[PDB]
């Protein structure tokens, strides 16, 4: 809805710096508005949803298992890692380690999956052969938040992650079990004051956020009324100056807006 | 009664049952379970796309087990942060916790994780210490300069830099 644009452009005035934003229909892949669709932005925590995607997809294939416990050390452990950290001494399954990662975005659990991918190269192999040509991962955590404008490394732009985020959650790209699954981790806790704080109840979502360096944040979601998504909105923003609460104040409101003109 | 900070993590001891760290810490901060298993992590401020947050670990899931391990991310900040990563190549492993501070700075480092897998014992203690540069500490954001010393019965063990110059 245009309300919701004219919303998107006053973010932009209040932080100083680029929003792109997508709306895309779940059931027809339509682009429902949008605005900068087509820039880069760092992905920052959002990959996390891909990184366990391309789990899922080795799962269902039978090269993987979600109970397989991974062992790790005082090497691994990076900034940001509550749960990892909590479990150092008794390691973590692959179902707990994505758990992390998404729920709590913990860092050290995302590289610990990534490894078992075969790494960075080898996401953006599987994200290159689901049709997506533009996201591209080149770092591990915590190095890939460091959102240095005009560098392509860890970037996406808002319709091709709208895209590959159907793709895995409405696709015949993860069987059945694995899509819910993905999903039921995206439902699931550090994300409150952004889309969800103007949710009304009843309503569905399941949504990853993202906060990086030079004023990085973003969020992907999908959304809908009565218990089911029908949408996906994706939201980032960088190079701003504001403070923290300042960025996720102008991302809830684009939220509101988005919301009330349904 | 405010966010979990770091005066009361330097509070809570070693030995306390759950119900002190829960009445330092203040209730509403913490959590257990789920995640954590019995740990009780308590959270601080917003930072990053989590927050600071201090992770309390006990011998047992008794209502009176005593703490045995803390852990936190963000709620010390260095007193003088003085690393630099030719200061973080000369220490080596097998360095004493005094010959690390000596190397890379009295005060450029914070406790990351005390763990006593013996406790009451302190043998076998393993000690992660957190270090920064100059202007590397974030308590809100991402480091930028940092390092992870670990230690087990005040030996090092290993250590890691993340873009220190
Ligand atoms: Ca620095």
């Amino acid at each position: 809805h245009p309300e919701t644009l004219v919303k998107v452009k006053d973010a932009e005035d209040q932080l100083g710096a680029r929003v792109g934003y997508i709306e895309l229909d779940l059931n027809s892949g339509k682009i429902l508005e949008s605005f900068r669709p087509e820039e880069r932005f760092p992905m920052m925590s959002t990959f996390k949803v891909l990184l366990c995607g391309a789990v899922l997809s080795r799962i269902d294939a039978g090269q993987e298992q979600l109970g397989r416990r991974i062992h790790y050390s005082q090497n691994d452990l990076v900034e940001y890692s509550p749960v990892t950290e909590k479990h150092l001494t008794d390691g973590m399954t692959v179902r707990e380690l994505c758990s992390a990662a998404i729920t709590m975005s913990d860092n050290t659990a995302a590289n610990l999956l990534l490894t078992t991918i075969g790494g960075p190269k080898e996401l953006t192999a599987f994200l290159h052969n689901m049709g997506d040509h533009v996201t591209r991962l080149d770092r591990w955590e915590p190095e890939l938040n460091e959102a240095i404008p005009n560098d392509e490394r860890d970037t996406t732009m808002p319709v091709a992650m709208a895209t590959t985020l159907r793709k895995l959650l409405t696709g015949e790209l993860l069987t059945l079990a694995s899509r819910q699954q993905l999903i039921d981790w995206m439902e699931a806790k550090v994300a409150g004051p952004l889309l969800r704080s103007a949710l009304p109840a009843g309503w569905f979502i399941a949504d990853k956020s993202g906060a990086g360096e030079r004023g990085s944040r973003g969020i992907i979601a999908a959304l809908g009324p009565d218990g089911k998504p029908s949408r996906i909105v994706v939201i980032y923003t960088t190079g701003s100056q504001a403070t923290m609460d300042e960025r996720n104040r102008q991302i809830a409101e684009i939220g509101a807006s988005l919301i009330k003109h349904w | 009664a405010g966010v979990m900070t770091g005066a009361k993590f330097t509070q809570i001891q070693f030995g306390m049952t759950r119900q002190q760290v829960l009445d330092i810490a203040g209730a509403e901060n913490c959590e257990t379970g789920g995640s954590f298993g019995d740990s009780i992590h308590c959270r601080g401020h917003a930072a990053g796309d989590y927050y600071a947050y201090a992770t309390f670990g006990f011998t047992s899931a008794a209502a009176d087990a005593k703490v045995d391990s803390k852990s936190q991310e963000k709620l010390l900040a260095p007193s003088a942060p003085t690393l630099t990563l030719a200061k973080f190549n000369q220490v080596t492993v097998g360095m004493t916790r005094a010959q690390v501070l000596a190397t890379v700075g009295q005060g450029s480092c914070t406790t990351w994780s005390e763990y006593y897998p013996a406790y009451p014992s302190t043998a076998g203690v393993t000690l992660s210490l957190s270090c920064f540069d100059v202007d590397g500490y974030s308590s809100t954001g991402f480091y930028r300069g940092s390092a992870h010393l670990w230690f087990t019965d005040g030996v090092l063990q290993g250590k890691r830099q993340w873009d220190l110059v």
